[PDB]
């Protein structure tokens, strides 16, 4: 089976600029995306199960653990908890003008757990390959780089995917995650058109990806800088303490305060 | 196979069986791995794309997963060329199912099953009914010929007899299914409860001969509401095989004793073992009543005792080869009717009419140093026209 | 004895089921057969006792059946085991229960042991019982008081008329108990015999000795032991144990020699005492301490040639506190068993593997002898590596169409030679020597023919052993197989059957039978059953191959005589074909060689 | 290191 986790980047700033901007696009066609998309894996098989994860500037919430429209009934628990669920983040929350950048480590943070106490819940006769469909829609925050940089490792031992589905902006970071633990990469310029994208390139499993035609992987620059400038560096230089990537030649490097030797 | 039976049917049942959404997700369930993901894929499109994206959509390494998922998708016609859009019923009625528009039970349907194996074999104490009765007459697996005296089993019914359970219980439905038109049932209400089932006067008698066989059960004295049994939505060994041709069946119910007994002799009987012995002329009594080897081999391995497990084969090879080596035995004289040319005076011609008989398919035997050749008298007549033709 | 619609005993009126039947593994039908199971966690005490109680009757991996007889029984109180312990333990064990008249019959069989016995002293032979009202229930049978000489109350009985007198008394309910105190019988002198600290017995060696010498006096019985385990052990160990002048019957000259190699390997004694007493020659048997013999030398009828008479003097005016009686299942023919009455021993002891045959005379070996001390269990000795792992086959030879063209159509005894010298079996049997000879595989040809023996000896040149060889040249023939390297297949005949001691031989072919012979077959089958150098237990160290013809009669005699080993757990696959005979050069591959041999076949008559 | 023949090793039915 397989465990799909999408971690939604609901932001209200980001979304919020988009209802004041009035464009087409818009957070609530956004979920029903994920919505229709969280459907979608679980009608595949009976065996499936998914979980959904928004994003806040503030905390992260999980918007997942008859037939009266006719659908399949387990579809309608799933649609009614998410729909209210979300609603009530969105709609229910304090405001901090020191924190306004989304987070997103610590939202995979509880995703990456999440499979990891599923994991040991499902009973040894099945194997279960687990997935994270981060769906990113606001720039990434410059103080999380080491937090998100942890997770993904994590990830990586683990073998959980983290297929990127970034729009509006290419992370720089996120776009490094896919890439180290597998997962696949996508910057949907047609944000309306968006769901079509997830149908398509998301929602086949791993163990059916590898047989498909997919968009190539987008090159990543590993850039290193010197933490004096944060400017790019080829030729980057470390002590074995600090293991600090530095500008340049000094007798001691500050983070370290060791007593270093010339020679 | 559900997917097998599908396959043979008309366009128009299968339209009309894709009604109400449960059906479009139940046969959506059986597309193997590829085509659910080609399904989403044109779902919202309400235009029709090229058959060249389709191949082209698949690396070259698996390449035969992409034409057979093609393939049996064609044979469901969930999509047509249109020169590949889905069925717009399916579509829709697809949408609709993806966000639009205990315990007691299993010994039910065990025991109310079992009811009917033991009617199945000369079993006094079985379940008495004149429709289930006709009903296994019918299917091809049992033949009364005097109403009065109880049906015996056909050559078919004993091979039903040593099936397993989910086998035996889908053959029995696959029959049920194409006798249901037969009798003037529609066999898309039928099948279109199965898949909803999964999850009208009609119904009301399909749902009667469903309770017969245990797979439902209403509880409340037949009310509007069903409670399926586990069988309904589609268990630890008791045998011990010896190498001396011996079966010691750790059974409590006749059902099995009775089932061991048609390929065996029965020496003791004891609450929780009985002794039985594979003897040649029971084997070949077993063979000669319809029974195959590889069934009786699969039945004693299927019903293997946990200590047999351990060990492999878990069935010693002695015993599963004698066993082979006596139902080879009785068949050691392949008879095959046929017609004899002999006296080829033409030897020239012998060649034409033995290329002429082999490219009509009836010659079965030649012999070319003798010149002669043995054709099925069926095409006996063929042969013998073309000879007087000359 | 209820019967089921499907002719199976319905047993479900006569007993009950018990609550802990899962911890129990015995059941018990009212039939006496006894049905226990391998894998249960308490199957060892379990099955010292059964086989004492009951004979096996069938032992598979998984399950194994027993019978109950009062001969059986018999044995039971013997060894030291008592009605109330039997029953009481059969009901612990059983999970169903002891049906009533299984344990009334427990009962009977177990009231008549110790109310006679039978003591030999001075060369006079005395019905001995501590009960007088006993011995006079016996002298009033009429037999009893026919074969009569012509507190404790005892009255001689003539030496000619034991058998009848030990036959009617076991007929009277009243066993006689021919128990020998040789630790307490000072008249006989005490021989020098004694086992040297480099012979160590195996646990089921020393188990069996145990029921002979379970009290201070030794047991007279049968003990049985699967081919190859060693009873020379056991009888060389008794004889120490005895240390009274001990006589070994054999079955011919081989045994005997072997006879005397074990003991002299396997005992102290010095070569001077070791004495034989066989056809070929004669160690001095009138001043020996240890005789060993053959059936055959000492149960011949006819008058005695002048050496064989004096010793036959001696013999019969001796007594012998151990009587070791190597086969004993071939004790109760008309002429062998008169050799128990001929010498006079106190203490019978029997050792075989084969406790079967095609009469019912093997049950007289229970008052011949005494009851069987021990049977072990072939499989747990093969388990445990004292014999040698064996995958027998039965390889299925179609019968040549010339061959069986006359074998349908003859009737008068001439098949047996037809379809022996099959030549597709032949082509089988040279290419299985040529394959196992390039594995450095010691093979060993059975054939009950000599015809058919001398027929594939010359064609495959190899030494072949039958009744006209000499004892020498047949002894040559082994000692070069056991050590020459050259000598890798040999052929042998019904006299190698039994007592042939080839440890190294890890691969046997069998072209021939004598019938359905059960006892031939397990017995031709011992001699690759001894263990190997570096055999491993699981890995099917020797092998067993009995080739035969396909439609035909030798089929039938085939599954009858698998009916023994097949009780010991052994399976025979079946090889329909050999694979790579095709490519190999064999002989008869030719229509003119087969034709030729069916002429020669006709004309033997 | 000497294994079994073909027609020991596995079973030569045609079944
Ligand atoms: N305890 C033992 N230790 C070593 N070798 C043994 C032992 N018991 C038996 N053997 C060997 O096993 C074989 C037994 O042969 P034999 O006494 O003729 O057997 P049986 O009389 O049972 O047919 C011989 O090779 C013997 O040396
Ligand atoms: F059992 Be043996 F070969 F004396
Ligand atoms: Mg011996
Ligand atoms: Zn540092």
């Amino acid at each position: 089976l397989n465990l799909l986790v999408i971690v939604v980047d609901a932001n209200p700033i980001w979304w919020g600029k988009q209802a004041l901007k009035e464009s087409q696009f818009t957070l609530s066609k956004c979920i029903d995306a994920v919505m229709v998309l969280g459907n979608s894996h679980l009608f595949m098989n009976r065996s499936n199960k998914l979980a959904v994860i928004a994003s806040h500037i503030q905390e992260s919430r999980f918007l997942y653990p008859g037939s009266k429209d006719g659908k399949y009934e387990l579809l309608t628990s799933a649609n009614e908890v998410i729909v209210e669920e979300i609603k009530d983040l969105m709609t229910k929350s304090d405001i901090k003008g020191q924190h306004t950048e989304t987070l997103l480590a610590g939202s995979l943070a509880k995703a990456l757990c999440y499979i990891h106490r599923m994991n040991k819940e499902v009973k040894d006769n099945q194997e279960m390959k687990s997935r994270i469909l981060v769906i990113k829609a606001a720039e990434d925050s410059a103080l999380q780089y080491m937090n998100f940089m942890n997770v993904i490792f994590a990830a990586q031992k683990q073998n959980i995917l983290i297929d990127a589905c970034v729009l509006d902006s290419d992370s720089g970071l996120l776009q490094q995650a896919c890439d180290i633990t597998g997962g696949l990469y996508l910057k949907v310029p047609q944000m309306p058109s968006l769901l079509q994208y997830l149908l398509w390139v998301f929602l086949p499993d791993q163990d059916q990806r590898s047989q498909l035609i997919l968009p190539p992987p987008v090159h990543v620059d590993y850039r290193a800088a010197c933490f004096c400038h944060r400017n790019l560096i080829e030729i980057g230089y470390v002590c074995s303490v600090c293991l600090s990537i530095f500008c340049n030649f000094s007798p001691i490097c500050t983070t370290c305060e060791t007593a270093f030797k010339i020679s | 196979n559900l997917q097998e039976f599908l396959g043979g049917l008309s366009p128009g049942v299968l339209d009309r069986l894709y009604g109400h959404p449960a059906t479009c997700l139940a046969v959506f369930r059986e597309l193997p791995s590829l085509a659910k993901n080609w399904v989403m894929r044109m779902l919202f499109l309400e235009q029709p794309l090229p058959q060249a994206a389709v191949a082209l959509w698949v690396k070259k390494e698996f390449s035969k997963a992409q034409e057979e998922s093609t393939g049996l998708l064609s044979g469901l016609r969930i999509w047509h060329t249109q020169l590949l859009i889905l069925n717009p019923i399916f579509r829709q009625n697809l949408r609709i199912a993806l966000l639009g528009g205990v315990p007691s039970l299993d010994k039910y349907a065990e025991e109310r099953w079992e009811v009917v194996l033991h009617f199945m074999v000369g079993s006094p104490s079985a379940a008495v009914s004149q429709d289930l009765a006709q009903l296994l007459s019918q299917a091809g697996l049992m033949k009364s010929t005097e109403p009065g005296e109880p049906p015996c089993i056909t050559s078919a019914g004993f091979q039903f007899l040593l099936l397993d359970t989910p086998a035996q219980l889908w053959y029995f439905m696959l029959q049920y299914l194409q006798t249901a038109q037969s009798r003037g049932m529609d066999l898309v209400e039928i099948l279109s409860f199965l898949f909803q089932l999964s999850f009208s006067d009609s119904l009301l008698n399909f749902l009667q001969h469903l309770r017969e066989f245990g797979l439902v059960f209403q509880r409340k004295r037949k009310s509007r509401r069903y409670y399926p049994t586990r069988l309904a939505i589609n268990q630890p060994g008791f045998i011990v095989v010896e190498t001396n041709y011996r079966l010691y069946a750790y059974t409590e119910s006749e059902l099995q004793i009775a089932l061991i007994a048609l390929f065996s002799e029965m020496l003791y009987r004891f609450p929780n073992m009985v002794v039985a012995q594979v003897t040649r002329e029971s084997v070949q009594q077993a063979i000669a009543s319809g029974i195959t080897a590889q069934q009786i081999i699969h039945f004693l391995r299927t019903r293997a005792h946990p200590v047999m497990l351990k060990q492999t084969p878990v069935l010693p090879p002695t015993i599963t080869d004698q066993i082979r080596l006596w139902e080879l035995e009785r068949d050691r004289l392949r008879f095959t009717e046929g017609v004899l040319y002999n006296q080829f005076l033409s030897q020239v011609d012998f060649e034409l009419l033995l290329a002429h008989a082999r490219e009509l398919g009836v010659l079965v035997f030649e012999n070319s140093a003798k010149r002669l050749m043995v054709v099925t008298p069926a095409g006996h007549s063929d042969v013998k026209r073309f000879w007087k033709r000359q | 004895t209820k019967v089921d619609e499907y002719g199976a005993k319905d047993y479900r009126l006569q007993m009950p089921l018990k609550d802990d039947h899962t911890s129990r593994p015995l059941w018990v039908a009212p039939d006496g057969h006894i049905f226990l199971e391998a894998f249960s966690p308490v199957y060892k005490y379990a099955q010292d006792f059964l086989v004492a109680i009951a004979e096996p009757v069938c032992r598979p991996t998984h399950v194994h059946e027993y019978k109950l007889t009062a001969y059986s029984l018999y044995a039971a109180v013997s060894v030291g085991l008592q009605t109330s312990d039997i029953t009481e333990y059969l009901r612990k064990l059983s999970k169903t229960g002891v049906p009533d008249g299984i344990m009334q019959f427990i009962k009977l069989c177990t009231v008549s042991y110790g109310k006679v016995k039978l003591v030999l002293k001075h060369n006079r032979y005395f019905v001995e019982s501590c009960h007088p009202d006993v011995i006079q229930h016996l002298l009033q049978d009429p037999v009893i008081r026919e074969c009569r000489l012509r507190q404790t109350v005892s009255f001689e009985v003539k030496q000619e008329m034991i058998e009848e007198l030990q036959k009617r008394c076991i007929h009277l309910e009243y066993p006689l108990l021919a128990e020998y105190d040789f630790r307490n019988d000072s008249v006989n002198p005490d021989i020098n015999i004694d086992l040297k600290p480099t012979a160590v017995l195996r646990p089921y060696q020393e188990k069996s000795l145990r029921k002979m010498f379970g009290n201070g006096r030794a047991r007279s019985g049968v003990i049985v032991l699967p081919c190859g385990a060693g009873k020379s052990l056991v009888g060389v160990t008794a004889a120490c144990t005895v240390r009274k002048r001990c006589l070994v019957l054999g079955n011919s000259a081989v045994s005997v020699e072997q006879w005397k190699a074990q003991f002299k390997m396997w005992s102290t004694i010095d070569d001077s005492q070791i004495c034989r007493f066989t056809s070929d020659a004669k160690d001095k048997p009138i001043g020996c301490s240890v005789a060993i013999s053959t059936y055959s030398m000492l149960g011949h009828t006819t008058k005695r040639s002048w050496e064989a008479e004096r010793v036959m003097e001696w013999l019969k005016t001796q007594e012998w506190g151990l009587m070791i009686l190597d086969e004993v299942h071939t004790i109760p023919a008309k002429m062998f068993r008169r050799v128990l009455t001929i010498v006079q021993a106190h203490c019978k002891l029997g050792l075989t593997a084969t406790l079967v045959r095609e009469d019912d005379k093997i049950v007289d070996l229970n008052f011949l002898i005494g009851p069987k001390l021990y049977e072990a269990n072939w499989m747990e000795l093969q388990n445990n590596g004292y014999i040698a792992k064996v995958q027998c086959a039965e390889v299925w030879c179609p019968m040549s169409p010339e061959f069986y063209r006359e074998y349908v159509a003859i009737k008068t005894k001439k098949r047996i030679l037809l379809y022996t010298m099959n030549p597709n079996k032949f082509r089988a049997c040279q290419f299985l020597i040529k394959f196992h000879e390039r594995r450095n595989d010691k093979i060993i040809v059975f054939a009950d023919n000599v015809f058919a023996l001398k027929e594939y000896a010359i064609r495959l040149n190899k030494p072949y052993i039958y009744g006209p060889t000499s004892q020498g040249e047949r002894m040559q023939i082994l000692q070069n197989f056991k050590h020459n390297p050259k000598i890798n297949t040999i052929f042998i005949s019904k006299v190698g059957d039994t007592s042939f001691d080839l440890p190294e031989a890890n691969v046997l072919i069998q072209i021939s039978s004598h019938g359905g012979s059960r006892r031939q077959e397990a017995q031709r089958l011992g001699r690759v059953l001894r263990a190997k150098k570096g055999m491993v237990a699981e890995e099917y160290n020797a092998f067993f191959y009995s080739l035969v013809s396909q439609d035909t009669q030798e089929m039938a005699y085939s599954t009858k005589r698998q009916r023994f080993l097949v009780d010991q757990g052994y399976s025979f696959k079946v090889i329909t074909k050999l694979a790579g005979m095709e490519e190999e050069d064999l002989a008869f591959s030719t229509k003119e060689e087969q034709q030729q041999l069916l002429q020669k076949v006709l004309a033997a008559t | 290191a000497k294994e079994r023949p073909i027609w020991l090793r596995e079973s030569t039915v045609q079944g």
